Order: structure tokens, then C-alpha cells, then sequence
């Protein structure tokens, strides 16, 4: 038998992970007979292949492998070091080749000039020696032929797919398995009647990006002939831990309104990649619950859900959906009742564009519940190490509330330049009328004003706060657009986010802030004007990363010692210019054995000056403030492997316990050490 | 030269022979959404060429 | 503030009231696809 | 504005983009006359006073 | 008679005057003139009011008549075009493998 | 001419070898090039043996 | 292929998808009820020749 996968399956490694859990397959017993495939150099050379051929030819052609089927290529050196290699060490000739070519090469003549054997060597041609030889213009369908039928096969190229690649010479000549009864790996095919591909999973969700163009393009020509068969099916047949790969399925759920004893449904949604770790933990199960408990806000393990995932879509029409944060009529979600999960699968949390250790300047729109968020995840401490504490965050409104007139009162004047207002209620009322969404060439004439105040004084105020912010530590900052972090020379991961609610609705619910409830809004419409079009891309794609690898370690690193499996990375000075301390800057926390391969690494090679001060801290541990400023290069996260646990925020200060006396600071040009106890 | 066996079978299902005015049919509502355009039109030259 | 309600209440109908099909972007490529 | 607010009239130009492009091509030296005409009739985003 | 001197100032002066500027743009183009995602591209509404649909249908023709020429298929054109950019200039090739190295690769 | 005729220096075998060897694999990335060039030297070791070395 | 008579020589090809009043049969309302396709092609006497 034979069942592919949407992922890359390995002899090695896929056995370890096992792949089967999980999709979510009950295959855990002494089973020992699902063996899987080695498709890692398969996807290597179908990569490499789509590079010179078209993709249509090589993914109809690999679909009619036979993986059951064992067999190899090998290829031969061109024709001139081909006959060197006659020569050299001559008996290894196939009996094909011509019998004057053979009779010539067991000569040991120099071969300089003869006459004759150049014209014999000018006429021969490697095809009619070799009888499967595949080409250099193979049109590949003849390979997959030729390595369904056959044991070996003879290539004069390297752009060959089906199989692994084995030399025929040696290196000079050239330049720079059992079955069992369940074989699986990817790359589906129809070459036998019992080849089956696992559903379950969206094509949308693949994340390889060339197992899905496979699986696109395969099932959009072989619906009707593929066998599909669910988890469950597979389950009834067969019957260096990695942090940021996190299981992941959606919730189905509706809404329902439990009046007077009289259940009515009312609407379908689907959740859309929650991860399966807070699921387990909140404990959901198919059953009713009520999603607010008190006051009409929101009971927060919900938030935490919503906030945790990408966007629930109505089932009935297939469009993004936006639930009401308000508790007013026509729409108000107030009960629902999980009925069931879909498709499951691994995702990987680390975002591709971050690489090297720096800030993080996550942009939302005004409205959202950033304040509640921030609450909810200053709280969060796994292993004793507290992952995200309210001082490590910048509030966005506060680049703009440090001037004297602040900004959004510098922006309530602005009522002036209008042709006529005489009022900020007047402003109100001539830009929206009786709902929101306001008169577009009105809005655009306020615009027209409201720019020239975020250009000129918003900017400059915060090319400096940034750069203030940036000096004593790493924080999480917050925005209302990207370009205030575009304008104002940002420097960071700029990450565009958005929340799956109705964001102009809280503008109307919160009561106390500057302005009217109008003002506010029209202000956030201004903001949404000033935005320069890009993809949000759904504010849980950050809080997974946030939550999700702790949860994991804590797994792992529950019950170990906390000596031996902890660390901290930070700038190093030396025990004199006290006219040691080093301020931290990260804090690791990972099993001892990747403990002990991190207290080799070089970790010397980065520099930065640190700026000590003499300040104090009302914190407890006594400390004094400091900052520091990288030089050269910053910190990649390749050396902080995926098998730790990092902390993304710290604040510059350095700890005093000894002889307290704080003498006029200074700075010291420190050098990044590793830092942890005997372990 | 194509080959097809010769013997008793197992009686295969495989839904393919379709009348005339289907394809009729979606040869007009093909050449309906071509009509006028060139760049539709331009690739399938190029293919067979 | 019965009348802010109203508002409030007339732009959660508007939102709801959007559209569910709506091709608005130019459909050649996908033509010369399909 | 009376006028505008009582009828039931609504004038989206989501038909004239939708049967015919912007962008049809023909005799590439110049435009070709759907996007002459779509081009001097941009649809609408705007106010038919 | 007026001077021909060669102005001078620090580097660091430069990229901090010159790089700072910003465009200043009094009439985006509205949000709603956009079509959702396809991978990182958002596409312009056909029943756009704005002076960016002319700029669109320009570049999009351009593109087309481009990609149609048979020229632009065969590997002479290119390697030719691959060939343009590698020259003995520097191209701060420190970065380039300082980034690579970040990813595990050789 | 007034300029310094830069000599190489000669680099070892092995590393030049790899380093050109590189470079030429980078020019002719696909099968059609390589195809081309391949055919043209056969040809020309066919007919063109002896009037161009 | 007409060869060289004007009388065969084809001036237009279209298709209906629609009718066009109270009349009910395509083949009265296809004369005035239809939309013409097709488009030209330039290539090169030099490269053919």
C-alpha cells in the first residue's frame, strides 16, 4: 500500500515527529509497520527541475511514479572524458561499443595524433551504446517510464527527477530499502490501484508551497480518479525537541440565541487555525458556552481565541465576517456551541521576516483593544520569566501625548481652516452624517489639513522618540498607521496587524477620551486615510509566536533543575572602570543539552557601547539604568537555535549588589557574553 | 500504436463520451469570452507553435 | 443619547448590508487561464 | 439632492467595467476602442449632478 | 563668474538630511479602490475615481506587449539580461553572505 | 599606455579551477544553452577542425 | 477559405445570449441580438517569406 501526505516525508526525522499524530491520526501503538519515504531530495529536484523545464510537464510526469518500485539513475561524464575513462583502467567496457573502438583503446600509444581514431571517436555517439540513455532534450515523461520499468538508468545530465543520482566514473572525471505493508510520503500517485492520498487538510493551508503546487495541480486533473481516504480511514487501516511548530485546526461553531428555552440557530463560522495547545488548555469541547459572563464584555478566554487565530468566515457565503464587539442589536453574539474541528496540520511560528534580533513595531488600527490586550498578556509567565511585562511595550498614543499641545489636541483646532465650523461638534456633524461613513469630498477637504500636521510635527517628534526608545532597550511598540513608522525612520520588524472585529464600533462604546466619541472616530478614519494600502494579515500571527513556543518547553522543562537549564546573554564589562556588571539583554531558557551546546558558541564577535548611569530603579532588585547602542552587526537568530525559548523584549540596566555607591557614570564599549551558572 | 486487453474484466466505470451540442455549446460560450481581445487569444497560437 | 444609539445602531445595519459576490477587479488573465 | 435621496435609481458603474475591459487589445501599435471609450468614460466613483 | 567648488560634508550629514524626506501625498488613493490579496499585490479596482487608473492601464499594456515578444523566451536573452548587473563594482557583498549565513547555508 | 597592467598573480590551480568553474556553471544555467554550445563545438570539431585553434 | 469572390468573403461572426423583445425564437432574434468576435494578428513577410 501507498498514502501520501501534504508534507515532506523522511525516512529520518518523520518517524521521530511522527506526522501521523500529527494530521491527527490514531496510528500511536507498537505498529512498526508504516514506513515512510525519502522525498527530501525528491523536492530538492523537483525544485531544481521546474528552474529549466515547465511546470505542467515535470508535475504530470512525476505523478506517474511507482514508489514501490525501487531503481536509481547514474550518470556518465561527457563523451571525451567518457573515452579517457575507456582508456584508463579499460576493463570496465560494456561489450556494445565497436569492435575497432575497443581494439584501439587497448593500445597504449600516446594517442596524440592517430589518424584514424579521431574519425572512429568523431562517429561514435553515447546512444547506441547505452541502451536506456535518457538525454539531454528527454521531454521527461520517458524518465518517470524508463524508472518504472527497469533497475538502472543511464542520464548524460543532472536535471533528473524520480530517483537519486549515482556516479558512474570516478570524481575525477566530472567537475565541482524494505517495504512494509504501509509505505507513505508525499508527492501522490496513480500508478497502481492502491495508491490513496490522505484528505482532511485545504490546499490553501499547504504550507511547502511545492507540495501544494503538486497537489493544486494534480487534483485539478485527477479529481475523479485519486482515492481519498479521511484520518479516520487511515486510522482504521493501520489498526532535539523543536520549539515554533505548533498543531493547528479550526473551530466550527454557530451562533445561538438561548431565549426563553427556544434554541435558534442563526449563523455558521469557522475559526480558522487556532492552535491546538490553547485548546487543550482552556479545555473546549463540543458543548454550549457563553461568550461574555458579565457586562457585555467579552469573557476573555474567547478573546484570547480570537485574538490567538486568523478570522472566522461565514460558512453560508464564503467572505471574512467580523464579529460585533458592541451589545447592540441587529447582531450580538452573546451564546455559541462548538460543533466539531477540521483540518489539522503543523505550521511553522517564526515569521520568515524575522532573522535578526531587534525591536518589533506592531501597527493596528485605533479601535482595537490593544489596552485589553496588553493586560490580558503582561500576565503571562511561564517559567518564571514573565514574556511579556507591561514595561517592555510602548502605548501608541505615546509618541504623540509628549508635547505641549499634544497632538490630537493640535488636530481639534483644525476646525479653523475649514471654510466654516466654528466647533468641534460643528466638524462633527459636517464631516458623517446620521451613521458613520462619512462624506468622501468632505473628508478628503479635513484630510487635506489633517496631513500637513502629521508630516511636520508628528514625524519629527517621533524620528527622536524612536530613536530614544531604541537606545535603552528592545520594546514593543505600537501605531495607528505605518507611515508614522515609514515617515519617521523606523527602525525595527515592521509588522502590519489586524483584528477580526469591527474596530469603529469600540470608538463609540468607550466613553471617557479627549474629544467626543465622534471626534475620536473621524480622527481613526483620518489615521486609516494615511495608510498606504498593505496587508494587516490577522494580529494572531504575532501572539502565536508570543504564547506558543513557551507552552511547549514547558512541557519539556516542567521539572528540571532551574540552574541547569536556564541562561542570559547580555553586555560584558570588565571588573575594572568602576571609577563585573553586565546589563542582560536576553534571557534563554532550553533543556541543559542545548544548554551546553550554546555555552560554546562564539558569542563574542558583536559589539555595542554601553552608556552606564548612576540613576535608581524603584524596582526591588537594586540596579541602575543603562543603555547601549549595537556596532557593526546584530544579533542573527541562528545561534539562538529553534530549540530555545527567547525572550523578543528587555530592557539596558545593570544591578548593583556590591558596595553601593553609584560613581558619575560612563561608557565602556562592551562586548556580548554568555552568562550561566555551572549547569 | 496503443494496446487493450483481451479477456473477461471487472467492469470499469470511466464517464467520458459526451453528445454533440455539448460541445457545441461550450465551444460558443469559449469563443464568447475570447471574442475580441487578442491577448486570450495570443498563448494558444504561441503553444501551438 | 437615544439618538447616538440610533446612529450607532444605523451603522451596524449598513456594515452588515455589504455585498456577497462582487467581481470589480479585470478578469483576463483568468480568461486566457481558463 | 432630493431627488437623489427619494429614488431608487442606484448608479453603480459595475456594469459598464463589467462588460467589457479597460485593457483589450488590439492592433497594439495604439489603443484599441473598448479602452478608448472606458477611458473616456471612466465608470464612476463621483457625483452624477 | 560664479563659483565652482566641490561641496563637501560628512556622510553622515547626508543620509540624514537627504534620506529623511518623505513623499507628501494630499489625495491617496482610496481603500476601497483595492481588491483584496494575491500573495503581496493588491490590485486596482476597474470602477476606480481616481488619476492612478491611466498609470495602471499604461504599465499593463506596457507589460503585455513586453511578455508577448517571442524574443524574451529564449536563454540567449536571458543569460544576456542575467549577465547586465555582474560587474568588477562593489555590491556589498558582506551583507549578502552575512545574510545568508543566517539561514544555515554555506 | 600609462596605466599598470595588472599581472596576475598566480593564484593556486585548485582554487582558480573551482573559482572560474563556478562562474561559468552560473552563466550557462539551463540545458538550452549548454545544448547550443555543446552541438556548435561538435560541429566545429566535425568541419571547423584546423582553420581556428 | 473563400478564394477571390467578394460574395463569400466573411464580414462578421457573432454570438446572441439573449433575445430581444417579446419575440421568443432564436432564429428571428439572432440577427439583431448578437455581438461580433474576433480580432487581427500582425506577423512578418520577411520572416515568412
Amino acid at each position: 500500500a501507498y498514502i501520501a501526505v501534504p508534507a515532506v516525508v523522511d525516512s529520518r526525522s518523520s518517524e521521530a515527529i511522527g506526522l501521523l499524530e500529527s494530521f491527527g491520526v490514531d496510528a500511536g501503538s507498537d505498529a512498526n509497520d508504516v514506513s515512510y519515504q525519502d522525498h527530501d531530495y525528491v523536492v530538492d529536484q523537483l525544485q531544481y527541475m521546474l528552474d529549466g523545464y515547465e511546470a505542467g510537464d515535470v508535475i504530470d510526469a512525476l505523478v506517474y511514479r511507482n514508489w514501490l518500485h525501487h531503481s536509481v539513475y547514474c550518470l556518465l561524464p561527457p563523451k571525451s572524458q567518457l573515452l579517457e575513462y575507456w582508456k584508463s583502467n579499460p576493463s570496465v567496457i560494456p561489450d556494445n561499443v565497436d569492435r575497432r573502438l575497443r581494439k584501439r583503446l587497448m593500445l597504449k600509444k600516446d594517442l596524440r595524433k592517430d589518424d584514424e581514431y579521431n574519425q572512429l571517436a568523431r562517429a561514435f555517439k553515447i546512444s547506441d551504446v547505452y541502451a536506456p540513455l535518457i538525454s539531454s532534450t528527454t521531454s521527461p515523461m520517458t524518465m518517470i517510464q524508463n524508472l518504472n520499468q527497469g533497475e538502472i538508468v543511464y542520464t548524460t545530465t543532472d536535471r533528473v527527477i524520480g530517483a537519486r543520482v549515482l556516479l558512474y566514473a570516478p570524481r575525477k572525471y566530472y567537475a565541482s530499502v524494505p517495504h512494509s505493508r504501509f509505505n507513505v510520503g508525499t508527492f501522490p500517485s496513480i500508478a497502481t490501484p492502491k495508491c490513496s492520498v490522505m484528505s482532511g487538510v485545504d490546499i490553501e493551508s499547504i504550507p511547502n508551497e511545492f507540495i501544494k503546487l503538486f497537489y493544486q495541480r494534480v487534483k485539478s486533473i485527477h479529481a475523479n480518479i485519486l482515492n481519498d481516504i479521511s484520518p479516520q480511514i487511515v486510522s482504521d487501516m493501520i489498526n532535539h525537541v523543536d520549539v515554533y511548530r505548533v498543531d493547528v485546526v479550526n473551530v466550527l461553531f454557530e451562533v445561538v440565541d438561548v431565549a426563553d428555552g427556544l434554541r435558534s440557530v442563526s449563523r455558521k463560522l469557522i475559526m480558522h487555525t487556532v492552535p491546538v495547545c490553547i485548546l487543550e488548555l482552556l479545555g473546549i469541547e463540543i458543548a454550549d458556552y457563553c461568550i461574555r459572563q458579565e457586562d457585555g464584555m467579552f469573557t476573555d478566554w474567547f478573546l484570547l481565541l480570537t485574538m490567538l487565530s486568523d478570522g472566522l468566515t461565514d460558512r453560508r457565503t464564503h467572505c471574512q465576517y467580523l464579529i460585533n464587539p458592541s451589545s447592540m442589536p441587529p447582531d450580538v453574539i452573546l451564546n455559541i456551541s462548538i460543533t466539531g474541528f477540521i483540518n489539522r496540520h503543523t505550521i511553522d511560528v517564526m515569521p520568515d521576516v524575522y532573522d535578526f534580533i531587534k525591536p518589533i513595531g506592531a501597527v493596528l488600527p485605533k479601535g482595537s483593544f490593544k489596552s485589553t490586550i496588553m493586560r490580558v498578556l503582561d500576565s503571562i509567565s511561564v517559567l518564571g520569566v514573565k514574556i511579556m511585562p507591561r514595561a517592555h511595550v510602548v502605548d501608541s498614543d505615546e509618541v504623540g501625548e509628549q508635547m505641549e499641545p499634544t497632538f490630537e489636541h493640535a488636530v481639534m483646532e483644525i476646525y479653523k481652516g475649514i471654510a466654516g465650523v466654528d466647533s468641534l461638534d460643528d466638524l462633527t456633524k459636517w464631516v458623517l452624517n446620521s451613521d458613520l461613513v462619512p462624506h468622501d469630498d468632505r473628508l478628503g477637504q479635513l484630510f487635506q489639513a489633517f496631513l500637513p500636521l502629521a508630516k511636520d510635527l508628528l514625524a519629527p517628534m517621533a524620528r527622536q522618540f524612536y530613536d530614544n526608545s531604541m537606545s535603552e532597550g528592545r520594546l514593543l511598540t505600537f501605531a495607528h498607521a505605518d507611515s508614522e513608522l515609514l515617515n519617521a525612520n523606523y527602525f525595527g520588524h515592521l509588522l502590519r496587524l489586524k483584528i477580526p472585529y469591527i474596530t469603529e464600533v469600540n470608538l463609540m462604546i468607550r466613553k471617557n477620551r479627549e474629544g467626543g466619541e465622534l471626534f475620536q472616530l473621524v480622527l481613526s478614519y483620518l489615521y486609516k486615510m494615511y495608510a498606504t494600502s498593505a496587508q494587516p494579515k490577522w494580529f494572531g500571527s504575532l501572539l502565536r509566536l508570543l504564547i506558543c513556543p513557551w507552552l511547549h518547553m514547558e512541557k519539556l522543562i516542567g521539572e528540571a533543575d532551574p540552574a541547569s537549564t536556564s541562561a542570559e546573554i547580555g553586555w560584558h564589562v570588565p571588573r575594572e572602570q568602576l571609577m563585573d556588571g553586565f546589563i542582560p539583554y536576553v534571557s534563554i531558557r532550553a533543556p541543559r543539552l542545548v544548554i551546553e551546546e550554546l555555552m560554546e558558541k562564539n558569542w563574542g564577535q558583536y559589539h555595542a557601547q554601553v552608556i552606564v548611569t548612576d540613576q535608581l530603579v524603584v524596582g526591588e532588585p537594586r540596579r541602575v539604568s543603562a543603555k547601549a547602542v549595537i556596532k557593526g552587526n546584530h544579533l542573527p537568530v541562528k545561534l539562538i537555535s529553534r530549540f530555545a525559548c527567547f525572550t523578543l523584549t528587555s530592557k539596558y540596566e545593570m544591578r548593583l549588589p556590591c558596595g553601593h555607591s553609584t560613581g558619575r557614570g560612563a561608557a565602556y564599549n562592551a562586548r556580548l557574553a554568555f552568562r550561566s551558572d555551572l549547569a | 500504436t496503443v494496446t487493450s486487453p483481451y479477456a473477461p474484466s471487472v467492469n470499469r466505470l470511466m464517464p467520458y463520451r459526451i453528445s454533440n451540442a455539448e460541445r457545441q455549446i461550450s465551444q460558443i460560450i469559449r469563443v464568447m469570452n475570447i471574442g475580441n481581445n487578442a491577448t486570450v487569444i495570443q498563448p494558444v497560437l504561441q503553444d501551438i507553435s | 443619547s437615544s439618538e447616538i444609539q440610533r446612529h450607532i445602531t444605523e451603522f451596524i445595519s449598513s456594515w452588515q448590508n455589504h455585498p456577497i459576490v462582487q467581481v470589480s477587479a479585470d478578469v483576463e488573465n483568468r480568461k486566457t487561464a481558463q | 439632492v432630493l431627488l437623489q435621496r427619494i429614488s431608487p435609481l442606484q448608479i453603480d458603474p459595475t456594469i459598464i467595467s463589467n462588460t467589457m475591459s479597460t485593457v483589450s487589445e488590439s492592433t497594439t501599435q495604439t489603443l484599441s476602442p473598448a479602452s478608448s471609450i472606458l477611458g473616456k468614460l471612466r465608470p464612476s466613483n463621483s457625483d452624477f449632478s | 563668474c560664479t563659483s565652482g567648488i566641490f561641496l563637501v560634508r560628512t556622510p553622515t550629514e547626508t543620509v540624514l538630511q537627504e534620506y529623511t524626506q518623505s513623499p507628501e501625498i494630499k489625495v491617496p488613493i482610496p481603500q476601497k479602490d483595492w481588491t483584496g490579496p494575491i500573495g503581496e499585490i493588491r490590485i486596482l479596482k476597474d470602477t476606480t475615481s481616481s488619476i492612478a487608473r491611466y498609470l495602471y492601464r499604461t504599465w499593463y499594456l506596457a507589460a503585455a506587449r513586453m511578455a508577448a515578444q517571442p524574443r524574451t523566451w529564449d536563454p540567449l536573452f536571458q543569460a544576456i539580461m542575467r549577465s547586465q548587473y555582474v560587474t568588477a563594482r562593489g555590491g556589498s557583498g558582506a551583507t549578502l553572505r552575512e545574510s545568508l549565513y543566517a539561514i544555515n547555508v554555506s | 599606455p600609462r596605466n599598470p597592467k595588472k599581472s596576475g598573480r598566480a593564484a593556486p590551480r585548485e582554487v582558480r579551477e573551482q573559482f572560474t568553474q563556478a562562474l561559468s556553471d552560473y552563466l550557462m544555467q539551463n540545458p538550452e544553452l549548454k545544448s547550443r554550445v555543446l552541438r556548435g563545438r561538435s560541429e566545429w570539431e566535425k568541419y571547423g577542425a584546423g582553420i581556428i585553434h | 477559405y473563400v478564394r477571390l469572390d467578394r460574395d463569400r468573403v466573411p464580414t462578421m461572426v457573432g454570438v446572441t445570449r439573449q433575445s430581444r423583445d417579446t419575440i421568443t425564437q432564436p432564429a428571428l432574434s439572432l440577427s439583431t441580438t448578437n455581438t461580433t468576435v474576433g480580432v487581427p494578428l500582425a506577423l512578418d513577410a520577411r520572416a515568412i517569406t
